[PDB]
């Protein structure tokens, strides 16, 4: 239970993934040339989880970069940390996928997927003990959505007993490339429900609102959104990347977080919320980290946690601080808001600490909630879907690539089922 | 915001306590099965003391004392009084009492019962007895085999106790009564007597030669509201409070309530509770107990007080509900859980 | 002389084993490199410490120990640690992938592939024993390895060594330090499958040890190192009679005979006094009466329950330090007149006492102060059933919704093993309540 | 309160004080249990690989 294999697919998958490797390469003290100049071997003790060791004792991210078009991956090879990536692991067609789930999953993507699986197989064959896979992608376009889920299916086929983990960005009309996004997302959520162990629902809606209402950015870019995403990714992978009490891996996270196999859509939350470049200097005290990280304004999925109940909660606190104070505050939220945690899962809030804070802060806390309020997200996607599907609008773009209306009706149905199960447990009482 | 739960819906007293708690503005009621409570107002039977005091960051407190049933079951009370040295066989304020199991089972005190019985036959003395269980199945008779008949007629263990045949009778009425005192024991084992007690009266002249008609022999509010013709004549609820009883003692007997009765009541209360203290104290425990008790007393013609039973889940009299419950929050609950006297502390250290 | 083998399973079992074996060495005067100057029988012998250590021709004293983890981090830190040289490589057994807090993964999926290797490494130690007594097994209720693999091990130990006695040191799950939400599931599953294979089990509720470390050691937030050094003190007083000259509890059969007259009710409560902070500048040393009296305070128990609302079936007092029988009887006489100590009608009211004159040994740089006398009381009281009631309730809460069940069923377990286990537990709670409560 | 069976030695002493007198499955059944669960595993995995083949 050491190595993880990271795949980033499509425009969004690759921009957020590149930011991920920038951030964590900085945390592990590895420079854009892949060399290491850090001062704590707490930085190298589990560096193998995300990096292979190469000649010169260089460190190469266990990363596969996938796109149906060369635009964004060219820009990754150009960007700050581009040359850290193993060049063979850039796998790209020239087609593009046209924001079209069908081209990603059935036509254009089918042509490229076996090459991707070749690089995957070569990265795994070297793993001393692979724990599984983590994918970054959006569900609104076509490559990341359609091909990304195609990939997840083929990986579960070849490695049915390895953990499948995604960071999947949901679409919002507030941050919207195309009108067919609710179609693509519904089609992928279906896949995700059957085919992943743990999904981080990163709502582009919530990222826009954090940027706008809380960080005071009036015109947010995808860069301001991806700053928040890369902070959350750092936080939720801290337990995996640094030595600790917990000795954390993807499987124990799944076992303790997912009481029911389909209900594995996690709501992430970060504190303190931070604009890029803004050097803010006030110490955050542990009561402040706790209150903020549970605040709905700090969640990356645009749901109201008080409209649901927490099935499970996992938390990481970063920085030099009192673990006594941490236990005190975590107990205090549970005991002061006990209504919002299911009583039929005793002691369902688990907490970890790491000495090393992220770049820029002295203290920080990341939150993973398996909440029933996540249904609000899927309901929103569903309405936007039905609004169009009731008139079969835009459907031709998909039927032209071999798809049948029935497939859409199946996917709509499975998502409405997911919503119903979440509601089941939101009303269940021991 | 302190938090509490409610597992005895039928409880008059703690229904009121729950209402006052919510109206503090700083106490939240949770659902019956939520473990993350400060205060359990618990059930009467099978209260799960095993689960209390294991919630980190929660000081937990409960309104019952594990082990207190030894005092509040008549069989256990007889066993505790005759077995605990600090109480003794040589105990001036409990009626001579024996525990009798029914025939079916065939340890029981029956053959030791009739041995003292027959010396009361031998001695020309009054040998009328009471049998009761823990207006139901009460029989008073001077024939042993009458009751020994009756007790096995019903398949539960009973106690045969001496019947107090010359009781104090209020005039006008020539009629019986018992006294109900309310005692609160807090988490520190402070013993708090409530200033207000009540006399549950009979409204029917006591009659010594017909023991079976029991409206002149049993002062229970139920029996009083049912078979008694004269319910409500002298007192409103067949209840006389302490101002009036004190005044009547002053006018008719030239004593007061404290001197003639209340000293003995305080002696009995603090002896009975200081006895069981080491078996029930939650001093160094991981959860904490208080409990409200109802002690029930009889005064005979000599102004001697006899304990007849301790009640573990007592109802208050309707006039007093407010005051006592306020008190319960003040000293039982608020002492452990502070926010933003109507009791007498029972304490005494005579040196010897 | 009759050798016992210690088996330590999973994280908790292995690290507690580290604590104990370190302690034992210090006590017997064995240095980290295996040499024991005190032993003038170079090459071997049958002293009573030999019950726990064998000897090599070079004078090495090697623990009769097996460590078993399904994953390497912890047993690696044994393989490289202060007692690197103490053990034989062949006694440190490691998997690649652990049980992910899943009872069924440790019992069925990963257990199957390693059970035989462990049994062979165990028999290599048994084949070094002129008269083996049986096994001391250290593990947690909540781990996947500690719960599932331990129970598979216990079944096969019953079949491969059927006449030998088996004793558990079991860590009961505490949310304050607990790693996992499914620890109630694992706890029940393994208690059910290990109940008839275990002769005597000592439960240590991590919550009790944690609060003892806070209240009495002035430790703000205890680590596993604090917890484990205190637990090993307790374990050493429990095992000292197998390792030292004496006549009370001299072999594993005697633990059952003295503490367990009903085979199912084989969970003796352990109380220990005194736990004194080593940083405490001024300490009035406690008397025989004071520490024997501390044995009847719940705050000193390995599991918090209320022995006053139960009955006793056996009570042993193990004193280490300056103690003589006279003072023990004076103390017992006093205590009996101030405390609720009710035995079951069909057992003598009384105490079996053992005294070792060497006071407790504490690890240099530890949290515990040296003391002139200490006592560990082992009492088989029905009050410990409270712990079961706790666990069962948590289990009932989750299982009513079948929460997390799919993780088990997906390892090849069947939903029915859950309700079998839970009904065995219901039986156990009922046995306790009949033995210890009256109508 | 009687003190009985008292033994002494250089290292300690032992004794009893009385305050009041008194008022498995086979190797092959186990390999069968394990192998039954392994085949339940393989069935569930083959159902998964069948659905993926569809
Ligand atoms: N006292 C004590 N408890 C521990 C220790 N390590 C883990 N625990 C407790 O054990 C439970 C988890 O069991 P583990 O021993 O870590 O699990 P395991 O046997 O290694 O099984 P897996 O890792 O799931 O394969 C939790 O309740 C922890 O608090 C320890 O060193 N000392
Ligand atoms: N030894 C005795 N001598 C004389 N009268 C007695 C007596 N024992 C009981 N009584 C009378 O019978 C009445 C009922 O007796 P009992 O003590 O059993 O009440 P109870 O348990 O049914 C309801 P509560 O808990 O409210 O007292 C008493 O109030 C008293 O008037
Ligand atoms: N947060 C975030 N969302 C993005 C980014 N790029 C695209 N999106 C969203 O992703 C969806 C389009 O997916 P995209 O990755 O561009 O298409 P693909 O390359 O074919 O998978 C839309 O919902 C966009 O709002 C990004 O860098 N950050
Ligand atoms: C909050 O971010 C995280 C917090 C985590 O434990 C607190 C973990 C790992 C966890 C682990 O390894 N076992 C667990 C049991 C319950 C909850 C989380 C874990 C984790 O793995 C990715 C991310
Ligand atoms: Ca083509
Ligand atoms: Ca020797
Ligand atoms: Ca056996
Ligand atoms: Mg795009
Ligand atoms: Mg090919
Ligand atoms: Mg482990």
């Amino acid at each position: 239970m050491r190595e993880i294999v990271h795949i980033q697919a499509g425009q969004c998958g690759n921009q957020i993934g590149a930011k991920f490797w920038e951030v964590i390469s900085d945390e592990h003290g590895i420079d854009p040339t892949g060399s290491y100049h850090g001062d704590s071997d707490l930085q190298l003790e589990r560096i193998n989880v995300y990096y292979n060791e190469a000649t010169g004792n260089k460190y190469v991210p266990r990363a596969i970069l996938v796109d149906l078009e060369p635009g964004t991956m060219d820009s990754v090879r150009s960007g700050p940390f581009g040359q850290i990536f193993r060049p063979d692991n850039f796998v790209f067609g020239q087609s593009g996928a046209g924001n079209n789930w069908a081209k990603g999953h059935y036509t254009e993507g089918a042509e490229l997927v076996d090459s991707v699986l070749d690089v995957v197989r070569k990265e795994s064959e070297s793993c001393d003990c692979l724990q599984g896979f983590q994918l970054t992608h959006s569900l609104g376009g076509g490559t990341g959505s359609g091909m990304g889920t195609l990939l997840i299916s083929k990986i579960r086929e070849e490695y049915p007993d390895r953990i499948m983990n995604t960071f999947s960005v949901m679409p919002s009309p507030k941050v919207s490339d195309t009108v067919v996004e609710p179609y693509n997302a519904t089609l992928s959520v279906h896949q995700l429900v059957e085919n992943t162990d743990e999904t981080y629902c990163i709502d582009n809606e919530a990222l826009y609102d954090i940027c706008f209402r809380t960080l005071k950015l009036t015109t947010p870019t995808y860069g301001d959104l991806n700053h928040l995403v890369s902070a959350t990714m750092s936080g939720v992978t801290t337990c995996l990347r640094f030595p600790g009490q917990l000795n954390a891996d993807l499987r124990k996270l799944a076992v303790n977080m997912v009481p029911f196999p389909r209900l594995h859509f996690f709501m992430p939350g970060f504190a303190p919320l931070t604009s890029r470049g803004s050097q803010q200097y006030r110490a955050l005290t542990v009561p402040e980290l706790t209150q903020q990280m549970f605040d709905s304004k700090n969640m990356m999925a645009a749901c109201d946690p008080r409209h649901g109940r927490y099935l499970t909660v996992a938390a990481i606190f970063r920085g030099r601080m009192s673990m006594k104070e941490v236990d005190e505050q975590m107990l205090n939220v549970q005991n002061k808001n006990s209504s919002y945690f299911v009583e039929w899962i005793p002691n369902n809030v688990k907490t970890a600490v790491c000495d090393i804070p992220p770049r820029g802060l002295k203290m920080s806390a990341t939150f993973i909630g398996n909440s029933t309020a996540i249904q609000e997200l899927f309901k929103r996607i569903s309405e936007q879907f039905t609004a169009m599907f009731r008139r079969k609008a835009f459907l031709h773009w998909y039927t032209g690539e071999g798809m049948d209306e029935m497939e859409f009706t199946e996917a709509e149905s499975n998502m409405n089922d997911l919503v119903s199960e979440y509601q089941q447990y939101q009303d269940a009482t021991a | 915001m302190y938090t509490f739960v409610v597992r005895d819906e039928n409880s008059s007293v703690y229904a009121e306590v729950s209402r006052l708690l919510l109206a503090t503005g700083q106490w939240k009621r949770l659902r019956k099965d939520n473990p993350r409570f400060n205060l359990m107002l618990g059930e009467r039977n099978r209260l799960p003391f095993g689960r209390l005091g294991h919630e980190p960051g929660l000081v937990q407190l409960v309104n019952y004392y594990r082990g207190a049933d030894k005092l509040c079951r008549k069989a256990s009370l007889v066993k505790l009084i005759k077995t605990s040295p600090e109480l003794s066989e040589s105990c001036t304020w409990f009626p001579e009492s024996y525990v009798i199991y029914p025939t079916n089972l065939k340890t029981d005190e029956r053959e030791v019962f009739l041995a003292a019985y027959n010396r009361r036959r031998e001695g020309r003395e009054g040998n009328v007895w009471i049998a009761k269980s823990s207006g139901e199945g009460i029989l008073i008779s001077s024939e042993a085999s009458e009751l020994l008949d009756f007790i096995d007629e019903q398949g539960q263990v009973h106690v045969i106790q001496k019947y107090l045949e010359k009781p104090l009778l209020l005039e006008p009425g020539h009629r019986k009564f018992d006294i109900r005192s309310w005692v609160l024991v807090d988490h520190l084992y402070n013993i708090y007597l409530y200033r207000e007690g009540v006399l549950r009266t009979s409204s029917e002249p006591y009659n010594s030669a017909n023991f079976q008609d029991k409206t002149c022999h049993l002062t229970n509010h139920c029996i009083q509201k049912e078979y008694s013709k004269n319910y409500g004549r002298y007192e409103e609820g067949n209840e006389m409070f302490f101002e009036e009883f004190n005044q009547y003692l002053m006018d008719a007997l030239n004593t007061t309530l404290e001197n003639s009765i209340l000293l003995q009541i305080k002696h009995i209360i603090r002896s009975c509770l200081m006895c069981i203290e080491p078996a029930i104290s939650t001093k160094h425990l991981h959860y904490q107990s208080f409990q409200l008790f109802g002690f029930d007393f009889m005064v005979d013609e000599e102004l001697k007080v006899w304990l007849i039973e301790v009640n573990g889940a007592p109802a208050c009299a309707q006039k007093l509900y407010a005051e006592l419950c306020q008190g319960i929050v003040d000293v039982a609950i608020s002492s452990v859980f502070p926010l933003a006297s109507i009791f007498i502390k029972l304490h005494h250290h005579h040196h010897h | 002389m009759r050798e016992c083998i210690s088996i330590h399973v999973g994280q908790a079992g292995v690290q507690i084993g580290n604590a104990c074996w370190e302690l034992y060495c210090l006590e017997h005067g064995i240095q980290p490199d295996g040499q024991m100057p005190s032993d003038k029988t170079i090459g071997g012998g049958d002293d009573s410490f030999n019950t726990f250590f064998s000897e090599t021709g070079a004078g090495k004293h090697v623990p009769r120990a097996v460590f078993v983890d399904l994953e390497p981090t912890v047993i690696d830190e044994v393989r490289t640690g202060t007692y690197r040289q103490l053990f034989h490589p062949e006694q440190l057994i490691t998997g690649k992938e652990d049980a992910a807090n899943n009872y069924a993964r440790g019992h069925y999926t990963i257990g199957k592939e390693i059970i035989d290797l462990v049994l062979d490494r165990i028999r290599k130690l048994a084949d070094q024993c002129t008269g083996l007594q049986g096994f001391l097994v250290f593990h947690s209720f909540g781990g996947g390895t500690g719960s599932g693999f331990t129970s598979l091990l216990m079944e096969r130990l019953s079949v491969d060594y059927g006449k030998k006695s088996k004793l558990e040191f079991s860590i009961y799950p505490a949310p304050q330090v607990s790693t996992a939400v499914v620890e109630p599931y694992n706890s029940i599953l393994t208690t059910h499958t290990t109940l008839e294979h275990s002769d005597c089990a000592f439960m240590v509720d991590n919550e009790a040890i944690y609060d003892i470390c806070r209240r009495n050691l002035d430790i703000e937030r205890p680590t596993y190192t604090n917890l484990n050094r205190l637990i090993s003190q307790i374990v050493s007083s429990i095992t000292a009679s197998l390792r030292f000259d004496g006549a009370l509890n001299v072999d594993l059969t005697e633990f059952q005979t003295n503490l367990v007259p009903y085979p199912r009710i084989h969970f003796p409560l352990a109380t220990y006094a005194p736990v004194i902070s080593a940083e405490k500048a001024y300490h009035e040393q406690l008397s025989v009466a004071e520490i024997t009296n501390a044995c009847f305070e719940p705050a000193n128990q390995m599991v918090k329950c209320d022995p006053r609302h139960g009955k006793y079936m056996a009570c042993c007092l193990l004193y280490r330090g300056d103690v003589v029988p006279k003072d023990v009887n004076a103390a017992i006489a006093t205590i009996k007149t101030k405390r609720s100590i009710q035995f079951v009608d069909w057992c003598p009211t009384g105490f079996k006492v053992g005294i070792n004159y060497q006071p407790p040994t504490v690890v240099p740089g530890g949290d515990l102060a040296k003391v002139q006398r200490a006592v560990c009381m082992l009492s088989n009281t029905t009050a410990i059933a409270e712990a079961w009631a706790r666990l069962d309730h948590k289990f009932d809460l989750m299982y009513a919704k079948r929460a997390f069940v799919h993780w088990y069923v997906g390892e090849g377990m069947e939903e029915g093993e859950f309700s079998e286990a839970r009904e065995d537990m219901a039986a156990l709670e009922k046995d306790y309540e009949e033995v210890g409560v009256d109508s | 309160m009687e003190v009985i069976e008292l033994n002494k030695c250089t290292s300690g002493q032992s004794f009893e004080v009385i305050l009041k007198p008194p008022s498995d499955p086979s190797l092959e059944e186990i390999q069968k249990k394990l192998e039954a669960a392994e085949e339940r595993r393989k069935y569930q995995e083959a159902e998964l690989l069948k659905h993926l083949a569809e």
